[PDB]
């Protein structure tokens, strides 16, 4: 009898729902909240820039033990850049009750591939069923490059061995990753790795986001938006093509946000780093429903299978270089269960 | 500051003993046998050179 609405408080401003078009799409106008809202004891590891631990929308789901900062060797105390908090919100808006644990391996200067691997392994050993890595590096496969990849592949093997799904952003260079490999001898890691699910970004229209990396490695797509469908050519920003994010509440958001009266705690943004967690969030939803129905844990393959068959097949019929198996839709995922 | 990947993760122990014998700190991710070694840069080379006589590892600079 009430119209469905996003889990986010949105400061009560009803007009912010316009920028959550991607969430309404994913959750069938939030109907999935009454189908499967997620289990608190399903845990998604957030390998990112930390987390705004007391954000109104995220604090109920944040791992009570908080998480580890590998850069300073201290427990996570916040999120300086805001990147991990934006990623966290995309998991949350789809699966508001799953637990989210921050593994802080990034800050301003960037991050080290080494800490990503360490976080992956720890996250596995800590009982996380899903890992999201919304970052990557473009690595030359010279001698030391291949060793880094070899190492990175062992981390991925370890997660797979323990039935843990790993989702990764495909990257925002707007290049074909296979052409990047033959021409530049580079690879995008960890997204290129076996047992890592590489996720690209589509638009509201379902066209691929122009920045979204393409290639045989792409497995899925999710609505990560952009500044405009043709902004790259015409300079015009369509704010309805962007997606809302949770942003550290004590941090100033952008001039565009202020102009649109987006209060602090939210920001308009885009990117594959915002697509990957939508799939991770959807995976956590499937795991939650499956465990609820059978009181058994599903295999990584079982969840992957559900994601694959429920995806919207876009572009060339089948698994293509642009969309992979296609666009993930959480309500469809649950509907096929 | 360099990085090491053991051919065999069971050789983590023989890695941490060569590292202590050269006062360099080696931080190993045990399950994947990948380590970050930090210390003084004159001694990273002899550490690499006597670690290389007993266990197989590739090194990154």
């Amino acid at each position: 009898v009430i119209s469905g609405s996003p889990a986010w408080g949105l400061d009560g401003i009803l007009e912010l729902k316009e920028y959550l078009w991607f969430a309404a799409k994913q959750t069938d106008s939030y109907r999935t909240y009454q189908i499967e809202r997620g289990h608190p004891d399903v845990k998604v590891a957030l390998i990112d820039s930390g987390l705004d631990l007391d954000h109104p929308d995220l604090k109920a789901s944040v791992n009570t033990n908080g998480g580890w900062n590998y850069i300073d060797g201290k427990p996570v105390s916040g999120d300086p850049t805001g990147h991990g908090t934006q990623t966290a919100g995309m998991i949350n808006i789809i699966a508001p009750d799953v637990t989210i644990t921050p593994y802080q391996v990034l800050d301003e200067k960037g991050g080290d591939s080494y800490n990503i691997m360490k976080a992956m392994v720890d996250a596995v050993n800590d009982g996380h069923e899903v890992i999201n890595i919304s970052t990557g590096s473009y690595t030359s496969l010279d001698r030391e490059g291949k060793v880094l990849m070899k190492a990175y592949q062992r981390a991925a093997n370890y997660a797979a061995k323990h039935q843990v799904l790993v989702f990764s952003s495909a990257g925002n260079k707007g290049v074909n990753l296979d052409e990047m490999r033959k021409t530049e001898n580079k690879v995008h890691l960890p997204s290129a790795l076996k047992h890592v699910v590489s996720v690209g970004s589509n638009m509201k229209s379902n066209n691929i986001s122009p920045y979204s990396n393409q290639g045989r490695e792409i497995e899925f797509t999710a609505p990560g938006g952009y500044l405009g469908e043709t902004y790259d050519q015409d300079g015009m920003v369509r704010v309805t093509d962007l997606v809302l994010t949770t942003y550290p509440k004590g941090k100033d958001n952008t001039a565009l946000d202020q102009m649109l009266n987006i209060p602090k705690g939210y920001s308009l943004s885009y990117g594959t780093s915002l697509a990957a967690p939508q799939v991770a969030g959807t995976a956590a939803l499937v795991i939650s429903e499956y465990r609820e129905r059978h009181h058994r844990k599903p295999s990584a393959k079982q969840v992957h299978h559900i994601l694959r068959k429920s995806a919207l097949d876009l572009g060339k019929p089948g698994k293509d270089v642009i969309y992979g198996y296609g666009e993930v839709r959480a309500y469809q995922a649950l509907k096929m269960m | 500051e360099q990085y090491l990947l053991l051919e065999h993760v069971k050789d983590k122990s023989k890695l941490l003993d060569t590292a202590e014998q050269f006062h360099i700190h080696a931080d190993v991710i045990e399950e994947i046998g990948f380590a970050k070694v930090t210390g003084e840069k004159q001694k990273l080379a002899p550490f690499t050179k006597k670690l290389a006589e007993k266990v197989g590892a590739d090194v990154i600079e």
